[PDB]
């Protein structure tokens, strides 16, 4: 984590990385990823969870979603962590069924 | 309308006048934030009178609410509403004063 911080901060070319981190449930991701982050210091860091979306409706969750990325290009450095994935994308094993648009939205994203 | 008599005052007396408040209550209930409608018009209307190109220094504003989370990031900025503050439950102490004023 430390390395790619690094690379992100002083380059030319690399202006936009992307990562995922993937493991059996429990594994305890969150904490690493805030911890990785925490020891960057660039000036701008916010994070998305689903207990702000909550209780919400989903043209909400979409509006704020681009909100907060739009609020993502008027600084120099920034970091944005993100968390389940599957749990944004309400996800059910039977049927099965989830919603396409928010989907949709993360992958132009 | 509810700024004309105050604004009037400054006019006339200049730094000498009476202090004039404001209260609003339920300030969650038309302040949403602006996305990308009649709500628009209301936000823009009270930012372009709360600081605008004609300074008035002889106001001060109270606003009440219980959701604290959901009124636009404009309005949030050191110069309008600059002071934030939480009221909590009463513990026994404040439950003793209480009676003590009340009765
Ligand atoms: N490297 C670590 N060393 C010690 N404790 C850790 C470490 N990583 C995580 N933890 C502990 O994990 C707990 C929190 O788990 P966390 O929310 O990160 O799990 P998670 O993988 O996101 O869970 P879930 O898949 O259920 O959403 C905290 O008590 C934290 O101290």
């Amino acid at each position: 984590g430390a390395r790619y911080v690094r690379q992100v901060r002083e380059s030319d070319k690399s202006r936009l990385v992307s990562l995922l981190i993937h493991g059996p449930a429990g594994s305890g991701k969150t904490a690493l990823a805030a911890e990785i982050a925490l020891k960057s210091g660039f000036p701008f860091i916010r994070l998305i969870s689903p207990n702000e979306l909550s209780g919400m409706s989903e043209s909400a969750k979409i509006a704020y979603i681009d909100n907060t990325f739009r609020d993502a290009y008027k600084s120099p450095l920034n970091i944005l962590v993100i968390d389940s994935l599957e749990t944004l994308v309400d996800w059910v094993p039977i049927g099965p069924r989830f919603s396409n648009n928010i989907l949709q939205m993360l992958k132009v994203a | 309308n509810l700024f004309k008599d105050a604004e009037a005052e400054y006019r006339a007396k200049g730094e000498e006048s009476s202090l004039h408040i404001i209260i609003f209550d339920e300030l969650d209930s038309v302040f949403k934030q602006r996305g990308s409608g009649v709500g628009d018009n209301v936000v823009n209307q009270l930012l372009a009178k709360m600081d605008g190109v004609d300074q008035l220094n002889n106001i001060l504003v109270i606003g009440m609410t219980n959701r604290k989370d959901l009124i636009d990031s404009a309005l949030l900025r050191p110069g309008r509403f600059e002071v934030q503050v939480e009221i909590h439950l009463p513990d026994e102490k404040g439950r003793l004063q209480i009676f003590d004023i009340q009765t």
